[PDB]
DNA sequence: TGCACAGGATGTAACCTGCAGATACTACCAAAAGTGTATTTGGAAACTGCTCCATCAAAAGGCATGTTCAGCTGGATTCCAGCTGAA
């Protein structure tokens, strides 16, 4: 095994499972070579883009390892993560901190 | 004499330390620049714009300090970040 | 040792490796990792049935990376499908000219 | 007694451009260089000349640019500086836009 | 028909900051650059690329001190730009200073 | 055989709109086109020097672009 | 000549000639064999990153042609390279618009 | 026919390769690319120079990729210093685990 | 009979044999002309002259025998060239040249 | 032995060049009589060592620029014209000439 | 006196085309670049001398803080000569 297809497409994330994963999940008859280079990049390039907020977002907590929390305020407060998840539930990531302002002392201001 | 590993070691919490700048300082710094009557919003103003110029020397200090594999920062570290951003200093070494 | 040895595959140790090229001074939990396995198999699951469906629709018995990448831009939003773009075409450029 | 309002101010910009002397207190300065310097790399040591060319730096910076933004205060026709002086003398130097 | 005065003058602002066809004129400018440069040596040639090459860095140079010296005015609330405001920019760059 | 004059009030005009500005007084021009000198004489001392260090009698684009940096004011779109 | 330098790095710009500069610049005595590559990849980089915000450019002014206009409008409204480039002039490159709010029309508003 | 034919090399065919990387159906005008020369020429010299100094101030005969990137944290505005650190650090891995 | 430092031999007090050595252990060429160390120490003791003339009657100006930062930031700021050439450089416990603006001084006598 | 040592000499300090000792010489050419403290000397050996990098690195740029992989008295020359302010830049080609016309006149 | 409507002017649009300037193909070559092997050496390890950094202690007075009082500054308003914009 020279070089591994991920290698060669300069990945981290593994081409050859991701083929065999369209192979066997029915998603057509064929799988162009590709299809799985071009997807394992794209599911690398979101797990970068995740991973590089929630990271931000332990920081601004005072943390080095990510939990949840910092999985959800990554999410959450990035307009575009938040509306691809927009139906996802982050278990253990509670919520953002958020205060209807009328509730707010000294009868709504 | 050479032996610990901290141990009898301090360190507490340092904060709100920019209030240490207080008005009187900035009151002397101005006068020194030829100031001879002082708005009473130019203090906080003073302190933000000291931190910034801080923030950013001492990132670079401190960039030179671990680019050495040093734990101290040296005033050779401040020197070359004061040079680096154009703040050149005379009387510190280098 | 390969009776109760049934593998059960994740992309924990792909996100790993990511998270070191992104924050390499930082780790993650293993409930922070399951959800971000969770996450992989979602995203894969959702733009292969998108392709899936591209591809049914047009006639084709083949899922090809132009398939894979009309299945970004109809699912990821505006600035998230630019990039995933630039980054799929990215890696099959280069594992093309690639021995 | 009393001297009127700006004499004292005027006797005290001679004092102190005549002098040479730090005008920032000595240790508020270095807790303030310490909390700033440990925000960006925690367990850091400082030589004492790090700090007393990180206060010499400082007090330059500051003392030229409270010059720049009394000739902003002037060119207002104000003899009073206030932060947007501040501000537009650190905006023309390019430190801000 | 008239317009108000201003109107125009922003209608130009508009147009000029669309665009980034030089301003001055390439003979007169050429010329000036020859005039220059034969106080340090005389006789000398210039490729055509030397003199685009200083008008376009001498255009640049000022255009942003224009909006330097624009803002100067507008700090001593007028909307005039005068010689005391490209001064005072020059002061504080530190071209005059 | 203007020069200086040459420089026009009204490409004054134009440079100081492109600077965003509205309303200028009538001293401007004079005081734009002594910066004006001011600046040509300083970028052009540079760039004969390096013209001279060359041995050369023609003043290059690259000339110029060095007297450009060394003031501060990095131009590109020159170093062909 | 197997693979160039710039192959096995995964890269476009060229390492070997990186290299061959660094050497000829007088930068240091001696130039190690990862230098031209990390140097290599963020000149690269830093070309991508202009590159794709001055064509976004162009697309938004109707054209498919990149111009100095183009990289000037890119550079200027990214804060980053805006600062990277603060000393920097880009001829032909004009400047944004933007008009000082007190002089618009109607006293200052 | 070698004679005029003093080389003079410049970053404009590897610009190029990278703009269709990145938009594909996008052209660069000539003036545009000389800008782009001037800019990768830039940079270099900035991050060299910067390379440079810091190897002389540790007393060290080499710039090795770790002084290529603490100049590259020192030049470079926050974001772009970490992805330009991320491409960086890809590379030299890359080119390592290399034949 | 040949020899006497270099710098005997050019007429100088600075040290040409560890200008040429910094020069050589700067990188700033591959190779290092003999007469660039000569020219380059004859201008930074011709520029350390300079500055010490005028500090040196700073400092007898304010009736000191000893030259102190103060002085050199005196003689430096107050000499055209050379605070153009020390434009971006802060001399340590040098303070700043006394100077008021007009508009601040009193006068017209009266509220 | 090379770098000997270890009642003195503790394990051999390396060495610290300064310019203090000609600065020192050449403050009593110009003012016998005057001393200078060690923090302005510290201020001194600064200066001379920040415009030995300003010209040396503005003659290195000069010879790449043209091609040459020699520092020759005349790029050091040039560097001086460009760096200092008019009489300052004058007065040192003179005396830098002349240094290099009577090293160059002995042996 | 204020608000809204109507009218004339200006700018952009959609489209069309010549051409400056970008592009595709072939030919040639010095030097750019890579590979093989043989030698040199920079600088990391490892060990530890020796500096000077962090921190404690105690005393005390320079200086910060907080307040009072009111001088005179900045801010707002009004008026209009005449500079500067528009044509």
């Amino acid at each position: 095994k020279a070089k591994t297809r991920s290698s060669r497409a300069g990945l981290q994330f593994p081409v050859g499972r991701v083929h065999r994963l369209l192979r066997k999940g029915n998603y057509a008859e064929r799988v162009g070579a590709g299809a799985p280079v071009y997807l394992a990049a794209v599911l690398e390039y979101l797990t970068a883009e995740i991973l590089e907020l929630a990271g931000n977002a332990a920081r601004d907590n005072k943390k080095t390892r990510i939990i949840p929390r910092h999985l959800q305020l990554a999410v959450r407060n990035d307009e575009e993560l938040n509306k691809l998840l927009g139906r996802v539930t982050i278990a253990q990531g509670g919520v953002l901190p958020n205060i209807q302002s009328v509730l707010l002392p000294k009868k709504t201001e | 004499s050479g032996r610990g590993k901290g141990k009898k070691r301090h360190r507490k919490v340092l904060r709100d330390n920019i209030q240490g700048i207080t008005k009187p300082a900035i009151r002397r710094l101005a006068r020194r620049g030829g100031v001879k009557r002082i708005s009473g919003l130019i203090y906080e103003e003073t302190r933000g714009v000291l931190k910034v110029f801080l923030e950013n020397v001492i990132r670079d200090a401190v960039t030179y300090t671990e680019h050495a594999k040093r734990k101290t920062v040296t005033a050779m570290d401040v020197v070359y970040a004061l040079k680096r951003q154009g703040r050149t200093l005379y009387g510190f070494g280098g | 040792k390969k009776r109760r040895k049934t593998r059960k595959e994740s992309y924990a140790i792909y996100v790993y490796k990511v998270l070191k090229q992104v924050h390499p001074d930082t780790g993650i939990s293993s409930k922070a990792m399951s959800i971000m396995n969770s996450f992989v198999n979602d995203v894969f699951e959702r733009i292969a049935g998108e392709a899936s469906r591209l591809a049914h629709y047009n006639k084709r018995s083949t899922i090809t990376s132009r398939e894979i990448q009309t299945a970004v831009r109809l699912l990821l939003p505006g600035e998230l499908a630019k990039h995933a773009v630039s980054e799929g075409t990215k890696a099959v450029t280069k594992y093309t000219s690639a021995k | 007694h009393r001297y009127r309002p700006g004499t004292v101010a005027l006797r005290e910009i001679r004092r102190y451009q005549k002098s040479t002397e730090l005008l920032i207190r000595k240790l508020p300065f270095q807790r303030l260089v310490r909390e700033i310097a440990q925000d960006f790399k925690t367990d850091l040591r400082f030589q004492s000349s790090a700090v007393m060319a990180l206060q010499e730096a400082s007090e330059a910076y500051l003392v030229a640019l409270f010059e720049d933004t009394n000739l902003c205060a002037i060119h207002a026709k104000r003899v009073t500086i206030m932060p947007k002086d501040i501000q537009l003398a650190r905006r023309i130097r390019g430190e801000r836009a």
